């Protein structure tokens, strides 16, 4: 309550510099999130972990509204420039929203239909579709297995979006 | 019946006023060449002999822009402004 | 009296303008459903001068 | 039951009843996406519940 | 356009004046784009102005 236009200027700046990326490198807000998290109290007591909940919310609030091609970037190159700023995001989900943002062993419908959206984008977007797809989603089993489980949850979502 | 058509026609010159600024032209057209159903019309423009609330708002000053174009002969003006002033149980 | 005009919703044009940077980057020859609309709409209304 | 008690109480205890979910499944009652957009562009930001 | 035109005057006249002008140069007061962005998120969608 204030702010819808400058989160309207912030989509427009997020595509500009989108566009700039396309004409390998990872996103500076992944950075910002390392710093918050950082330069919050570590100590454990409910002040500070209620505090860290209502600053990842947050985050996959803003991340929600810009597009999914910040998760995955766009238009993966070759097999060899992969994974990049993917594992920036898997550190995160590793790392924080699997403390918070989750319930019952599993990820937000929200959030796991914008990766998986930007995911299908790029991929589709690039050469050798299925094969890339089976690569990441290979690498998921190692690096950020939430990813896979919030996905079996909510599949009856997902797959008509994806078909 | 162009009395109640007059009041939906100055409804969406109003909300295209809001939309906008500088007075929806089409309005401003039928001023000068059709001066019966301008009149016709002004009365529901001037329908506000009603509160007047103390910060100026969409009608005040959709009527403010019209009286600036040299338009509202000041006769409707004053009447519009005197009349807004206002055992078997 | 209808005294000006009210809004109502700034948050579902926002909801939109997600879901089209979302089919424009699934495209990128072919053209938008949008002007399709608009001339729909334009074509729905009376012809008139009135 | 006709509870003169709390709304939410009352709301939810409605919801909960069989014979409303059974009138749900007779789809002239469904709220459409359609009939969703209608009242979700009614309300304003200005007073708001969430 | 807005209220009252002494209001508007009196803001135009000190905008205008010399010594606002000479003030504003060596400044903490220079409402840096951080500072501009707390007023900006204040405001609200509601009761706009603009």
């Amino acid at each position: 309550t204030g702010n819808e236009d400058i989160i309207s200027r912030l989509q427009e700046m997020v595509a500009d510099l989108e566009l700039q990326q396309d004409l390998s490198q990872e996103h500076f807000l992944f950075e910002i999130f390392r710093r918050r998290l950082q330069a919050l109290t570590s100590g454990w007591s409910v002040a500070a972990s209620l505090q860290r909940q209502r600053e990842l919310l947050m985050y996959k609030r803003i991340l929600l509204r810009l597009p999914s091609s910040v998760l995955c970037g766009s238009s993966f190159q070759a097999e060899q420039p992969i994974t990049a700023r993917c594992e920036q995001f898997f550190h995160l989900v590793n790392s924080e929203m699997r403390n918070f943002c989750s319930h019952g062993g599993a990820l937000t419908q929200d959030i796991t239909a914008h990766f998986f959206r930007g995911l299908l984008n790029a991929c589709l977007r690039s050469r050798d579709p299925s094969l890339m797809v089976d690569f990441i989603l290979a690498k998921c089993q190692t690096k950020c297995p939430l990813i896979l489980t919030s996905a079996l949850v909510w599949w009856p979502s997902l797959e008509p979006v994806l078909l | 019946e162009p009395h109640s058509q007059a009041l939906q026609d100055v409804e969406k010159a109003i909300m295209v006023f809001e939309h906008t600024g500088n007075i929806p032209v089409t309005v401003m057209e039928a001023s000068i060449f059709r001066r019966p159903y301008y009149v016709s019309h002004f009365l529901p423009a001037l329908l506000t002999p009603r509160v007047l609330p103390k910060v100026p708002d969409s009608r005040v000053a959709f009527i403010e822009s019209l009286k600036r174009a040299d338009k509202i002969p000041p006769s409707l003006y004053s009447t519009y402004c005197q009349a807004c002033s206002a055992e078997p149980l | 009296l209808v005294f000006g005009g009210r809004t109502g919703n700034e948050d579902i044009i926002s909801r939109l303008q997600e879901m089209v940077a979302d089919l424009e980057l699934q495209q990128d020859s072919q053209e938008h459903f949008l002007f399709e609309i608009f001339r729909r709409r334009l074509q729905a209304l009376t012809s008139g001068w009135s | 039951h006709l509870p003169s008690a709390d709304w939410q109480r009352a709301a939810l205890s409605l919801w909960t009843h069989r014979t409303f979910r059974e009138v749900l499944k007779e789809e002239d009652v469904h709220l459409t996406y359609q009939d969703w957009l209608h009242l979700e562009l009614e309300i304003q930001p200005e007073a708001d519940a969430l």
